[PDB]
């Protein structure tokens, strides 16, 4: 049939589903004000995205720097961690990633769209958050080696480094399983772990 | 040992900051 | 590849627990403990939007029951889940 073949299509799916899930719990969890974000259509499903240039770019160059260790599979979760007022923690949205086309291409299209879902409702299964909150961004890696960081310093105006225990310590965190996906070629879960008392 | 945790160096634009309308 | 009684696929599993907490009366301990052996493996297998759905459906069956054998065997499975839950992701189910 045909031989043109990308290779690197997965990360680069998963890298675009990423930017959407993570435009999609921004606006849900009103971490900013509704007023920037857009109705779009999304893997057939309503999404929100930001038209604000400066978050997106924020968004945009760290899925970029996180698509090379997703090539290589060395990625065990990519975390949206909301932080309070006062920095700490509140709320981590964490995509649990496994790495194991065409309209099986189209298959795992199906598959992501029910995480896009979960997130959309998720505000129901959660508990109001704090007022004056921001974000960042976790990358946990399935081994510590100095190669994860070289590949993910990829920006330089955009610098990663090593997190700190403040950075992912949250006090008395609660489970909420959002989706869970298995399949070949993709087995990933999202999840949100909250602060038992915000 | 939160080694294996990378994280971004520069902070996202706050919703404070994000308040002022430049579009 | 987790199964309760060789039952894997969700609705199998569901229809499996329906049928036992609606028409036994006295569980045999041996069952609760499948049961628990059954969450402990979703756990490891990294299926937590089953355990999470599969914990709800058991607590909406065991606790709507006068009979508080199954109010008990409820509270000794999630018990055990939480205790799993904590070593290994950190965190405790919301259960609510």
């Amino acid at each position: 049939t045909q031989d043109l073949n990308f290779g690197q299509v997965v990360a680069d799916v998963l890298c675009e589903f990423l930017e959407v899930a993570v435009h999609l719990i921004l606006y849900v969890r009103e971490v900013y004000p509704v007023g920037i974000f857009q109705k779009r259509k999304k893997y057939n499903v309503p999404v929100q995205m930001s038209c604000h240039p400066e978050l997106n770019q924020y968004i945009q160059d760290t899925l970029h720097c996180v698509k090379p260790l997703l090539e290589k599979n060395d990625v065990e979760k990519v975390v949206v961690v909301i932080l309070d007022k006062e920095h700490r923690p509140v709320e981590k949205f964490v995509f649990e990633i496994t790495q194991p086309s065409d309209s099986l291409l189209s298959h795992v299209e199906q598959l992501l769209r029910a995480f896009i879902l979960k997130i959309s409702v998720c505000d129901a299964v959660l508990d109001h958050n704090p007022p004056g909150c921001t974000f960042t961004v976790l990358v946990h890696t399935r081994e510590a080696a100095t190669r994860n960081m070289e590949k993910i310093q990829v920006i330089k105006d955009f610098p990663w480094i090593l997190a700190d225990e403040q950075d992912v310590h949250m006090h008395d965190p609660r489970l909420i399983p959002l989706k869970t996906m298995t399949s070949d070629i993709l087995k990933m879960q999202l999840y949100v772990e909250e602060r038992a008392h915000k | 040992r939160t080694a294996n945790i990378l994280k971004p160096l520069m902070s996202p634009p706050s919703r404070e900051e994000i308040m002022a309308t430049l579009l | 590849a987790p199964n309760l009684a060789g039952a894997v696929e969700f609705n199998d599993v569901k229809t499996l627990l329906r049928e036992w907490i609606t028409t036994i009366s006295d569980p045999m301990e041996e069952d609760i403990l499948q049961v628990v052996k059954y969450c402990t493996d979703l756990i490891e297998e990294k299926d937590l939007e089953k355990l999470d759905l599969v914990i709800k459906y058991m607590k909406r069956l065991m606790q709507q029951s006068v009979e508080s054998v199954w109010n008990m065997a409820f509270d000794f499975i999630l018990d055990n889940v939480q205790v799993v839950l904590q070593q290994t992701y950190g965190s405790t189910l919301k259960v609510t």
